[PDB]
């Protein structure tokens, strides 16, 4: 049970959206597309910031670095590219893998980031040090999908794998703390963390149809959430109401209550299948963002 | 090669 008003705040056509992303501070929404372009848009008048043809691989990756005025993205031709919004100016431009990079995640306080790649790692780079590679996680053995600091203890991190595993490292040590043997035997195609501290959490999405829950600390399952009738995407804790959004190659969004684990609701927004997720980060309007087949809807929730 | 989760 739980009142949902959801709203329709703004939605367009493009090509598919692989990455998405809400600006903390300007009503703007990143996404970024499988034909090479990446778009900032505003939300609120409608009207396009600022876009990008920056190559012509998918870019499957791609996040704000607000307090740089940046955005950082990853591509099927192996590079990292940063740009800075407010003039167009690319900042850096660089081979980061030998392979796809998949997912690309920003550490909240210190200039690092991170790249989960086909090439069966996740490297750590930092932008105070000229763009250093600073490590290379290995462990992996099939493509890493998916890459998340722990908001709440950005020292350490997880990865979401086709090799079935989700791995929680530590910045500085090489092998993981700990490994998840989730049994989704298609692969974890994402990982995130419940952002609040109430709950050591983590949630993995999967092609084998399944969303699960973890408790990090006990390294249990907690839950399994099923309903979902083709690959799971992604799967993602709301940072302010209790409920869970996952999207899917069903081409359904899913709202989940966060202590039953029962559905509440399933959109289809009529835009083919769902590849991409991000939720405001300060909660604003209590916004969720997708990236689908045909384009990208913007929504209000409550 | 056959590349899987090409989409």
């Amino acid at each position: 049970s739980m009142k949902l008003d959801i709203k329709k705040t703004f939605s367009n056509r493009s090509d598919r959206v692989k990455g998405i992303d809400f600006h903390p501070t300007e009503p703007w929404v990143l996404t970024t597309l499988y034909s090479g372009r990446v778009e900032i848009w505003n939300y609120e008048t409608q009207v396009e910031v600022r876009s990008i043809q920056v190559t012509e691989t998918p870019v499957r990756a791609g996040k704000f670095i607000a307090r740089k005025n940046w955005i950082i993205v990853g591509s099927d031709d192996f590079r990292i590219r940063v740009f800075n919004y407010n003039t167009g100016e690319k900042v850096v431009d660089f081979e980061a893998h030998p392979d796809y990079i998949r997912s690309i995640a920003v550490h909240p306080t210190k200039p690092y980031v991170l790249s989960g790649s086909d090439d069966l790692t996740v490297k750590l780079w930092n932008w105070e040090n000229n763009w250093a590679l600073e490590q290379t996680f290995e462990g992996h053995e099939h493509f890493v999908m998916c890459v998340a600091f722990n908001p709440k203890d950005p020292s350490t991190f997880a990865s979401g794998c086709l090799d079935r595993t989700v791995k929680v490292w530590s910045l500085g040590q090489s092998t993981p703390n700990f490994t998840l043997t989730t049994g989704q035997e298609r692969g974890v195609n994402y990982v995130d963390y419940y952002p609040l501290p109430d709950k050591p959490y983590m949630i993995t999405a999967s092609d084998d149809l399944t969303i699960k829950i973890w408790d990090y600390q006990t390294k249990s399952c907690v839950a399994t959430l099923e309903g979902h009738m083709s690959n799971v995407s992604f799967a993602v804790f709301h940072p302010t109401l209790p409920i869970i959004i996952s999207g899917s190659e069903d081409g359904t969004l899913k709202i989940w209550n966060s202590s039953t684990y029962k559905v509440e609701k399933t959109l289809n927004v009529g835009l083919e299948r769902s590849w991409c997720i991000a939720t405001h980060p300060t909660g604003r309007k209590n916004y969720i963002a997708s990236g689908f087949d045909n384009g990208f809807t913007v929504l209000s929730l409550g | 090669g056959v590349k899987l989760h090409y989409e």
